[PDB]
């Protein structure tokens, strides 16, 4: 999809999937992970997220 | 093996006067291949026409391809039209 | 060798009467090790009709057949044995028990969670036991590594879209995503145990600046202090 | 990507830890001058924690 999503902290499966995906793609560099995802999601809760 | 070929191309001409059933831009696109017509999405994967036991020259004219379709009955579907309001 | 799968790759090649298994006693008999009662459903039972519909033609060749006709008699037995001992099941039924609703909650979630190879919760260092763990999560992988790609559900609610010939329903990767987010998480475990070192060995690494009742103890405070000490001037 | 498979023999998390809760403190170092000094100062203590 493109819509935005719900109220935070809910984390669709579409979410976890690009997460991962940005994880397997750059292997660091959390700006380019968290626009991956959407850019609607901040650094400092993609690594929260992912932990 | 390349992946950025541009494989869509627009003619110079504004012919845009019978056109608006086709896909345009927004001009007509033009690809370079044809397209692919699927008649049915979901396969149906039982079904001996197509599992084909090894059990037991015949012909059957099937009523169209919506054996083939998982297609609901409708009598679910007033079932949940009902249980809308 | 497998004899119960040398069947069905010579039923899958649909080349069955052109070998026929070579059945003497130096062929036919050391695959065996009578014939060993198959195991499945009928997927071990149907190959055997067609390996005995197929072996009506020769009918001397193949000395198996008669062990093969033993197991179908023992099949037939048996089922005999199960018909008369499910009649007499239906008959030795009580007439009230009023079986409790809240057990049969627990039967059925224990009995579904036992079918499908998960932990199943009571309510009734040491590598020995790191590989046992690393040798379940090598099963789940080449497990969600044979699933087929063009795989897709039908729930029960896309019966309120109307969809067409060609209408692209969008509920139709709800399981897709699932079968992909368990399958590159179980291969994004050791970055996360690296991330999970440099979050442990960096908040654990200071442990007594930020940590309120360990910095203000008396030792804690008189070795950061001690340690301060600038060296004596000597004249 | 570069990570590697989960079923390689590093699967540890704690080998080298070492929590600053284990660490060594500084405590009074006592010193042996002879078989014959009892009236030496027997020990010292320049930055020590405990007595």
């Amino acid at each position: 999809e493109n819509n935005g999503n719900s109220v935070k902290k809910n984390w669709s499966d579409q979410e976890m999937l690009l997460l991962l995906e940005g994880i397997e793609m750059y292997e660091d560099q959390w700006e380019k992970i968290a626009d991956h995802v959407g850019g609607h999601k901040r650094v400092e809760d993609c690594i929260e997220k992912f932990l | 093996i390349m992946i950025d070929a541009a494989s869509s191309f627009v003619l110079p001409i504004s012919i845009t006067k019978n056109v608006d059933v086709l896909q345009r831009t927004d001009e007509i696109l033009w690809f370079r291949g044809p397209s692919v017509i699927v008649n049915e999405r979901i396969i149906n994967s039982g079904d001996p026409h197509l599992s084909l036991p090894l059990n037991r020259n015949e012909k059957e004219s099937l009523p169209g391809p919506f054996v083939l379709g998982l297609r609901p009955s409708a009598k679910f579907t007033a079932h949940r039209l009902s249980m809308l309001r | 060798l497998q004899e119960q799968s040398e069947l069905m790759s010579t039923v899958m090649n649909n080349t069955p009467t052109t070998v026929a298994a070579l059945a003497a006693v130096a062929a036919a008999s050391e695959t065996n090790g009578t014939i060993p009662k198959p195991r499945s459903s009928a997927q071990l039972e149907q190959l055997l009709y067609r390996y005995r519909a197929i072996q009506n033609h020769p009918k001397e060749n193949k000395l198996e057949i008669k062990a093969i006709e033993d197991t179908f008699r023992n099949i037939s037995r048996d089922q005999d044995i199960y018909e008369t001992k499910l009649d007499t099941l239906r008959k030795s039924i009580d007439k009230g028990f009023q079986y409790d609703e809240d057990l049969l909650n627990k039967h059925l979630v224990a009995l579904q969670l036992l079918e499908k190879d998960t932990d199943v919760p009571d309510y009734f260092g040491d590598p020995d036991t790191e590989i046992r763990i690393s040798a379940r999560i090598s099963n789940r992988i080449n497990e969600l590594e044979r699933l087929p790609a063009n795989l897709g559900t039908y729930s029960l609610d896309d019966c309120l879209e109307f969809i067409t010939k060609d209408d692209l329903s969008s509920r139709m990767d709800t399981f897709k995503i699932k079968a992909l987010v368990e399958l590159k998480s179980l291969k994004l475990l050791t970055k996360q145990k690296s991330i999970r070192q440099k979050l442990i060995n960096n908040v654990a690494s200071q442990a007594h600046h930020n940590i309120p009742y360990l910095r203000d103890s008396p030792f804690t405070a008189a070795a950061q202090r001690s340690v301060q000490i600038r060296s004596k001037v000597i004249v | 990507s570069n990570i590697p498979d989960p079923t390689l023999p590093p699967t540890e998390m704690m080998t080298r830890f070492l929590h600053p809760n284990w660490y060594a403190l500084p405590t009074t170092v006592w010193l042996k001058y002879g078989n014959y000094n009892s009236w030496a100062p027997s020990f010292n203590e320049n930055g020590t924690v405990v007595d």
